[PDB]
RNA sequence: CGCUGAAAGCAUCUAAGCGGGAAACUUGCCUCAAGAUGAGAUCUCACUGGGAACUUGAUUCCCCUGAAGGGCCGUCGAAG
RNA sequence: GAUGUCGGCUCAUCACAUCCUGGGGCUGAAGCCGGUCCCAAGGGUAUGGCUGUUCGCCAUUUAAAGUGGUACGCGAGCUGG
RNA sequence: AGGGAAACAACCCAGACCGCCAGCUAAGGUCCCAAAGUUGUGGUUAAGUGGUAAACGAUGUGGGAAGGCUUAGACAGCUA
């Protein structure tokens, strides 16, 4: 019978992507296939197989045309009359680290799968990052 | 025709900076002004200058005209400084610059005292006129627009800051 | 202004811009002739 | 920065004009600074500082250590201030002093509490009738929401429960008297909380 | 409402560039707020015994040991 | 083999096609007032006489006494004209 | 009944005797949720059109035939 991955055997990497230029929603694809392991040959959906990823240049990120001064990120409070929305410009000097991160979530399965798939993604909005000791390897540039 | 073919034939010893992203002229009677274009071709010449054009778009056509007549009016303005004639009309007005502060009189109840940003000059030979003296012309005509809307004109009076000659309209009351 | 759906010019010193994606009318004459959208 | 004071009741002086000002006697021990928290190690910028007198077999040993890096020995109570920009080093004790007459100041204390309030007084939300035919409703809250349609009671509405001791600041009194003999705070108008509670003095936001 | 300015020799607030702009928006002022499962940060305090089984992040048992502390209990409280 | 109908009280929430306050083209806008149209939903938005009345018509105010949706909001919350 | 149209008796596809961890296809599809092309070629649209609509308006743009005038100097522009 077909072979299943088994959760004590799983190797898994350390990559790390720079975003100095990359559209939004093109870089996070990649992203977003690589965290849930299609690039592996042994891969089941119901375990979690695949790669720590982190993200160097969260504020360099490029979106195309018109949609700089637009598309409103909105969200609801619970409270009557709380709707709030925020568009794409003045989200990123704010908080520059939850524009590549909403993104990417909504290219995951909604399951506990997809919030422990989500725990490996680890962005930053700086240069460096703090996991020299586990020595990622670059990919993609 | 198009001003984009016309060269530019820089007078009397002005001096190109050009690093071929960021031109930078400068002459005698001020100094220091300097452009960046996104996309031409420029030749530096014996004396004049032209302004090529790549991809034959809307928008490199429109380009060259463009940085053309930019670069044209930073010729003029080490030449020659550029002015703007702005009259006051109507009783009790008055202006008079002190120093680098322009202090007005126009009827309201606490007087006005504009600064002027930069290095750029304003002359009162009478009370009621403003010489504004500089070297390019968005600076030299925003500053003068700021001016002017303290107290706009009137089509019933005049009464109000008004400049060169050739701007009213009017009616009875 | 005047809010229209038809613009169009009326004496002949308008004209007709479409500045910023609408279509304006200024006139360098009579104030009157001003019309904002259409 | 701040004095942690106490208050200690209500009474009126007069100007020698004929006017009378409503006062609010406030009592201050001195404080002392038990440690300065600098920016570095901490972030944010801050003094801790700590008003005198509990008895030496209430204190735990963890406290008791943490009050012997500075000589402090200290009383109940250890309260926080975020500063902008001064020195204050081992142990200083911060005294009436910093103010004057004039001063606009913030006080912050709790408040009385009342136990478990309806809406009439929580919320000041008149009634329902007396006679002319009422049932036993007769200061009951009226009715929530809406039929069918939201089907639900709406997050934030305003029933009824406990009015608070919660932590309520007045906001610009003003400072009548400064006392460093009998180490007294004079202040014109209301003070929250009640008699011999605890009251902490800032000098005023908006002012 | 503009200032420079082409395409379209002129004109033109716009295509590039550069500003002014209202109780609405985001801070600003008052309160809750790390169950913020991403569960943060400082300072200071406590505890330094063996043995066997079975299999060694070693697990389990037996015996000595119970500290920092906390809780029950009592007198109460402008807290309930 | 049951979804209790009009007006009042209590408590409300949203729309904007704006009654008030805020910014403002044009006027057959002298000034004080206005007329009309674009932008704006932040907070406000009357006590009474007469009728079962909502509506209305009056008296007196006020910066103004807005027009709609929510089983023509709301009876396991009240009344029963 | 099954597959497609996000969920969708009656619209498209196809009519289930039972078992299989076997293969080729239909309508619908091939960036990620979600199985399969970030395939090749030639153009077009900048409005997020695609991803709701009418009289009507407009120097938006791409193509195709038309003409009208013009180095004897046209159209613009500055000059009476």
């Amino acid at each position: 019978k077909t072979y299943t991955a088994k959760p004590e055997t799983v190797q898994r990497d350390w990559f790390v992507v720079d975003a100095a230029g990359q559209t939004l929603g093109r870089l996070a694809t990649e992203i977003a296939r690589r965290l849930r392991g299609k690039h592996k040959p042994e891969y089941t959906p119901h375990v979690d197989t695949g790669d720590y990823i982190v993200v160097i240049n969260a504020e360099q990120v490029r979106v195309t045309g018109a949609k700089t001064t637009d598309k409103m990120y909105y969200h609801h409070s619970g409270f009557p009359g709380g709707i709030k929305s925020i568009n794409f410009e003045k989200l990123i000097a704010k908080a520059p680290e939850r524009v590549i991160e909403t993104a990417v979530k909504g290219m995951l399965p909604k399951n506990p799968l997809g919030r422990d798939m989500y725990r490996k993604l680890k962005v930053y909005k700086g240069a460096s990052h703090p996991h020299t000791a586990q020595q990622p390897q670059e990919l993609k540039i | 025709s198009r001003v984009a073919k016309n060269p530019v034939k820089l007078p009397a010893g002005v001096e190109i900076k050009l690093a071929g992203q960021q031109l930078s002229i400068k002459g005698a009677k001020g100094a220091l002004e300097l452009k960046v274009h996104p996309s031409v071709e420029v030749i530096q010449d014996s004396g004049e200058l032209r302004f090529a054009a790549r991809n034959g778009d809307q928008q490199t056509r429109a380009m060259a005209g463009t940085t053309r007549a930019l670069v044209n009016n930073m010729v003029v303005g080490v030449s020659q400084g550029f002015e703007r004639k702005l009259q006051l009309v109507g009783v009790g007005y008055k202006a008079q610059a002190k120093g680098q502060v322009l202090s007005l009189s126009l009827g309201f109840s606490h007087p006005v005292d504009y600064e002027l940003p930069a290095g750029i000059v304003a002359e009162t030979p009478s009370q009621t006129d403003i010489l504004i003296k500089g070297i390019d012309k968005q600076l030299v005509g925003q500053v003068a627009a700021e001016i002017r809307d303290f107290r706009p004109p009137e089509p019933y009076k005049g009464k109000g800051v008004r400049y060169a000659d050739e701007v009213v309209r009017r009616k009875e009351a | 202004m005047k809010v229209r759906a038809s613009v169009k010019k009326l004496c002949r010193n308008c004209k007709i811009i479409r500045r910023d994606g609408i279509v304006r009318v200024i006139c360098s004459a009579e104030p009157r002739h001003k019309q904002r959208q259409g | 920065i701040g004095v942690v004071g106490r208050k200690c009741g209500m009474t009126r002086i007069f100007t020698e004009e004929g006017v009378s000002i409503p006062v609010t006697v406030i009592e201050v021990e001195p404080n002392r600074v038990t440690q300065f928290k600098t920016e570095e190690t901490d972030g944010y910028r801050a003094v801790q500082v700590t008003a005198g007198e509990r008895r030496a077999s209430r204190v735990t040993k963890a406290q008791a250590g943490h009050f012997a890096k500075a000589n402090v020995a200290a009383g109940r109570g250890v309260w926080e201030f975020r500063l902008g920009e001064e020195q204050y080093a081992a142990g200083d004790q911060i005294t009436v002093d910093l103010f004057q007459a004039g001063q606009m100041v913030d006080v912050t204390g709790e408040s009385k509490g009342k136990g478990f309030a309806g809406t009439i007084k929580r919320w000041n939300f008149r009634g329902q009738d007396n006679t002319h035919g009422n049932s036993v409703s007769h200061r009951v809250p009226g009715s929530i929401g809406q039929c069918q349609t939201p089907g639900r009671v709406f997050k934030g509405k305003k029933m009824s429960g406990h009015l608070g001791a919660e932590r309520v600041t007045v906001q610009s009194l003003e400072i009548v008297r400064v006392d460093a003999e009998r180490n007294l705070l004079l202040v014109k108008g209301a003070v929250p909380g009640a008699t011999g509670g605890d009251v902490i003095v800032r000098p005023a936001a908006k002012a």
